[PDB]
């Protein structure tokens, strides 16, 4: 099962392993137990190289795990600001929402990731979008007190 | 003769005591040293300096007195002092830690370790004694150790001396110069536990005396040792009795007899005057007239409340000076003839009257000026209850919360003793009620 | 009660510890070689809270040093008064923890433990009479926070009549944009609320705050942000170290500080704030209660002192104190609990600290402080949802459920502050 080892290469960040797989037909879009694919793997744990490699040969940007994490809300969560941009250049969702009712942008407001919240409000990040609470990522910032994070979602 | 131990615990009651010890020398005419020229019988005697004082063969008179700390910072300050040489060194003693402002570590924690010393040393100075007639304890409530060492002091007490008669001098707390938020706490604790074992008790509350310190002596921001001087004056002029040669309060059950009526409303309430600051040099004097209608003014008392607002049940003056008998007899006759003095129906409506006529001594770098007259007032007036309302809200205010209780419970304290505690309080503001 | 015995755990806790020992040092007159060289009496009449007397009237801290990462030992040895310390009271690892709470607590932590204990005993069985402890430590990296909570933890088994204090830095992604960080907290606070009699909540966030917005820095260092922590330390530590008309010691300001056994989470405050390298008692008392001198990011405002203790530092009128003192408490009324009657206490010690005149410090016990926990929770939620990077905790040892009490236990605390915000005396 080559796509069990394709999940176990791209979260190591073993690029050569992951060429190699690749070229044996192994599934770029192989999922773990909870609906992880390489690209969440990758992404999660900051390896940009990976990421490419697997966008150029079918993965799907958009795939989302059992609680309808996007590869772009890992990487906002985690602050891998090159992947972010890497995702949102081939067709990332930038308004995904979660099974908590959370955005990318929601993530990297409550992580302070504000050169991530930056690059998310360029791409057309949603500043209305609430979470299951009720809550904006303008909300986040006032209720925590984040002037310059307020000062961000207000530019 | 009957002798008197004074036993002084903790911060309060030792520098309380320190200042009372250095006033009695200089009415006696003791040195230092222990040294009296004008004691013609040396190695003892049965004269009344001699309640307080013992005597050795070289002519040494030591206070009959025990100094009890929990840490040793306050007591090292007699230690070595201007008195250091007339203590008993055995009767200075100290622990090593403090009680941390906490009842339960006063009482049942710390105090443990050194209840049993202290007994062995006062028992020393009893057999001293050839009429034994008990003891007078000075102690903050707001204190760890002045609260709860006492109150373990108190109950052994009464097991080893049943029939010694036992006097308080209690510092009462206030805001202005308090230690601990937990002061209301440890004064309710100790109050319940000490009752059935105290006789008399005179509560100094610290809010009267600074504000006297105030207005006044023209102290601007009284110390401890502003205040303690003047509760030394007031200390000196309640015990003189005891001291001196007289025809009231003359001993221990006297004061009982006279002041308290009941055994459970036994705080009188103390009054003094006049208070005028030494540097009115050239004051005029006050006559027996005047100092007697200052007993009747609030701003007097050494407790804040107001006599106009209850009833009397006893009432002693005790002048120090230049006092003409008919004086007295014609200022309180006067004092009759105020509709704001109500006795209970139940207690003759008299006045009892003592008079030493020496003048009160000034202490060399105290804040008062000579007088040639002065009174204290001692009444037994149910307008007291208004300070332990005051303390019992502050109380109610926390326990309401638990506020704090978990310190008293992990230093081997039962939740319920507080419960026990505030009930009886409240039934001691019963007791005043159903007086009047 | 004198003696404490100090302890200072991983890069954070052995860096703010080192600041402490030079500017107490300076203020009691010791050199960097151990001598006195001061004028005043009065900073030697409690040297020994801190110091121990040693041969040829040398005063040696009472610190022990430890860390898993042996480099740390290095930059203190290499700091000015790096050779003060005693050589037999450096524990140190050889690899580090990486930032990983597991390793601190349960696998390379749980090896070194028992040696710094050794430590500890030669120490506390050298002191007449022993107070308790102090730790210095961040909650965010693994070793301060995973191996000083089970330090704090075994000395508590061995010593639980002393009191347990600590300096407890607590993360911001302000300063340390590391997202296991909120993991390493919770798990932190999640013992520190059991284990410690009182803790001292020094925020990066606020620290950070506090020089950018406050003292202009554009680019805040660990040097910027360590000088407000030893301002800070030197302040909340005076009545300890000088006599003053109070007899001042740890168990003392933790019964008078703390109504409820959890809520000894206290948010300290400085004024004035000054930079590296660069006032009347009224405007003391004013900053000392704003937002802006706070060292953790609470507005106090938001909620409710249940107790204050203030040190004033200097030369001034002790009336004015009281008349100052007396006047917040009354034009700020409905920001102190109605149910704890007179809840604040003031001192006043002559020796101001190292370039000032005036200086006043503030410990709060706030209801506010409730807002940097739930920051934190928030943080710590976002993660643990996705389950990201929880191998690297399970992997040594550590239960998934740990996490879910430690999340449940900041919650309850968060519940605690906001219940007795909202109490009334009626
Ligand atoms: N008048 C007067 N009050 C004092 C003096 N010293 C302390 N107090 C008051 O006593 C209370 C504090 O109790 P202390 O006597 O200091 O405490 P302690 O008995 O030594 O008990 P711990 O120190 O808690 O073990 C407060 O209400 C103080 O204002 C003093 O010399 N004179
Ligand atoms: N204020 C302040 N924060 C610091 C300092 N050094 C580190 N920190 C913070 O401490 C946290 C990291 O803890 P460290 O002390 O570096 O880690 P450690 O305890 O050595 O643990 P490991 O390196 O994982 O073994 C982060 O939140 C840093 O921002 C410092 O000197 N001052
Ligand atoms: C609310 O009531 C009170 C609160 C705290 C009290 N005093 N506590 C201290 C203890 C200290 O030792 C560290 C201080 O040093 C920092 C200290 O500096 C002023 C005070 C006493 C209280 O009645
Ligand atoms: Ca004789
Ligand atoms: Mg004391
Ligand atoms: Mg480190």
């Amino acid at each position: 099962d080559l796509g069990k080892k394709l999940l176990e290469a791209a979260r190591a960040g073993q690029d050569d392993e992951v060429r190699i797989l690749m070229a044996n037909g192994a599934d770029v879009n192989a999922t773990d137990a909870s609906g992880l694919t390489p690209l969440h793997l990758a992404a999660t744990y900051g390896h940009l190289e990976i990421v490419e490699v697997l966008l150029k040969h079918g993965a799907d940007v958009n795939a989302i795990d059992i609680m309808g994490s996007t590869p772009l809300h890992l990487a906002a969560l985690i602050g891998h600001l090159e992947i972010v941009e890497v995702l949102l250049k081939h067709g990332a969702d930038v308004n995904a929402v979660d099974t908590w009712g959370d955005t990318p942008l929601h993530l990297a407001a409550i992580m302070g990731h504000l050169e991530i919240v930056e690059v998310l409000l360029k791409h057309g990040a949603d500043v209305n979008a609430q979470d299951k609470f009720g809550k904006t990522a303008f909300d986040i910032s006032i209720d925590n007190g984040n002037e310059d994070l307020a000062e961000i979602l207000q530019k | 003769m009957r002798e008197c131990i004074s036993i002084h615990v903790g911060q309060a009651g030792v520098q309380i005591g320190n200042a009372c010890w250095e006033l009695y020398c200089l009415e006696h005419g003791i040195q230092p040293d222990g040294q009296m020229p004008s004691d013609k019988t040396i190695g003892g005697g049965d004269d009344s300096f001699n309640t307080f004082f013992s005597e050795t063969g070289a002519g040494k008179h030591v206070p009959r007195a025990v100094f009890v700390d929990l840490e040793p910072t306050v007591i090292d300050e007699v230690r070595t002092g201007t008195y250091r040489q007339l203590f008993h060194p055995e009767q200075l003693i100290t622990g090593k830690e403090d009680a941390a402002n906490n009842y339960a570590r006063g009482h049942y924690t710390i105090g443990k370790e050194i209840i049993d010393l202290v007994l062995d040393r006062i028992r020393k100075l009893a057999d001293q004694c050839t009429g034994l007639q008990g003891f007078l304890v000075f102690h903050s409530f707001g204190g760890g150790t002045g609260s709860g060492f006492t109150s373990l002091l108190m109950e052994r007490l009464s097991v080893d001396y049943g029939k010694k008669s036992k006097l308080e001098f209690s510092i009462y707390p206030a805001p202005q110069v308090s230690t601990a938020v937990v002061e209301p706490y440890n004064s309710i604790l100790t109050t319940h536990t000490t009752l059935e074992h105290s006789d008399c008790a005179f509560m100094v509350d610290n809010e009267a005396i600074y504000d006297i310190c105030r207005r006044n002596l023209d102290i601007e921001r009284p110390t401890y040792t502003n205040l303690n001087r003047l509760i030394s004056q007031i200390v000196s002029s309640i015990t003189a009795s005891l001291r001196f040669d007289g025809a009231l309060n003359v001993d221990l059950t006297e004061f009982q007899t006279n002041l308290v009526p009941y055994p459970r409303i036994h705080f009188p309430l103390a009054t003094y005057a006049p208070v005028i600051s030494a540097e009115k040099a050239y004051h005029e004097q006050l006559s027996v007239a005047e100092i007697t209608n200052a007993c009747f003014e609030p701003a007097n008392q050494m407790v804040k409340c107001d006599p106009r607002h209850g009833k009397y049940m006893a009432c002693c003056l005790l002048y120090r000076g230049d006092v003409v008998p008919k004086d007295v007899n014609a200022a309180i006759a006067t004092i009759k003839t105020k509709r704001s003095i109500q006795f209970v129906d139940w207690c003759p409506t008299g006045f009892k009257v003592g008079i030493n006529y020496q003048p009160p001594t000034v202490v060399p770098g105290g804040d008062l000026a000579k007088v040639q007259r002065a009174v204290c007032m001692l009444s037994n007036t149910t307008a007291i209850a208004e300070a332990w309302a005051r303390l019992d809200h502050k109380f109610d205010l926390m326990y309401a919360k638990r506020a704090f209780v978990h310190w008293y419970v992990g230093e081997g304290m039962e939740e319920g003793e507080f419960s026990e505690a505030r009930e009886d309080m409240a039934a001691l503001e019963k007791d005043y009620e159903e007086v009047g | 009660m004198r003696e404490i015995v100090h302890i200072q755990a991983g890069q954070c806790g052995n860096q703010i510890g080192a600041k402490f020992w030079e500017v107490i040092s300076d203020e009691h007159g010791i050199d960097p070689t151990g001598s006195y060289h001061g004028d005043s009496d009065l900073q030697l009449e409690r040297i020994n809270v801190y110091y121990n007397e040693a041969t040829g009237n040398k005063y040696v801290p009472r610190a022990i040093l430890v860390d898993l990462e042996p480099g740390t030992m290095d930059s203190v040895r290499s700091g000015p008064f790096g050779q003060i310390f005693r050589p037999d009271n450096f524990v140190f690892g050889q690899s580090g923890a990486g930032n990983n709470w597991a390793k601190g607590h349960y696998t390379e932590g749980a090896e070194l433990v028992d040696s710094v204990l050794d430590v500890v005993r030669k120490e506390s069985e050298s002191c007449d009479c022993l107070q308790g402890f102090q730790l210095t430590h961040s909650l965010g990296g693994g070793t301060g926070s995973g191996m000083g909570t089970l330090l704090i933890s075994k000395i508590r088994e061995e010593y639980p009549d002393r009191i347990m204090n600590t300096f407890s830095v607590m993360p911001s992604p302000k300063v340390s944009d590391t997202v296991v960080e909120p993991y390493n907290a919770t798990l932190s606070v999640h013992q520190l609320v059991e284990n410690t009699d009182e803790t001292y909540c020094i925020d990066n966030e606020a620290l950070y705050d506090i020089c950018f917005r406050t003292l202009k820095l554009t680019t805040p260092t660990y040097g910027d942000l360590n000088h407000l922590v030893s301002a800070t330390m030197s302040g909340v530590t005076t009545c300890l170290r000088f006599p003053g008309q109070l007899n001042a010691d740890l168990r003392k300001l933790a019964v008078n500080m703390v109504p409820f056994p959890r809520l000894h989470f206290f948010m300290p405050g400085f004024a004035p704030l000054t930079s590296r390298g660069s006032l009347t008692v009224p405007e003391l008392t004013q900053q000392m209660f704003d937002s802006k001198n706070m060292m953790a990011a609470c507005d106090p405002r938001h909620g409710r002192y249940l107790t204050v203790a203030a040190i004033f530092r200097g030369r001034m009128s002790m009336k004015e104190v009281d008349e100052q003192m007396l006047n917040v408490q009354n034009k700020n009324s409905s920001y102190f609990v109605e149910w704890i009657p007179n809840n604040v206490k003031t001192a006043v010690c002559d020796i101001p600290p190292r370039g000032l005149k005036m200086s006043a410090t503030f410990i709060g016990n706030s209801t506010a402080i409730q807002e940097l926990f739930k920051r934190i929770s928030e943080q710590f939620t976002a993660m643990f949802r996705r389950k990201a990077f929880l191998h690297w905790y399970t992997g040594e040892g550590m239960d998934e459920m740990e996490f879910t009490e430690a999340e449940s236990n900041m919650n309850d605390l968060v519940s605690e502050y906001q219940q007795y915000q909202d109490a009334t005396a009626d």
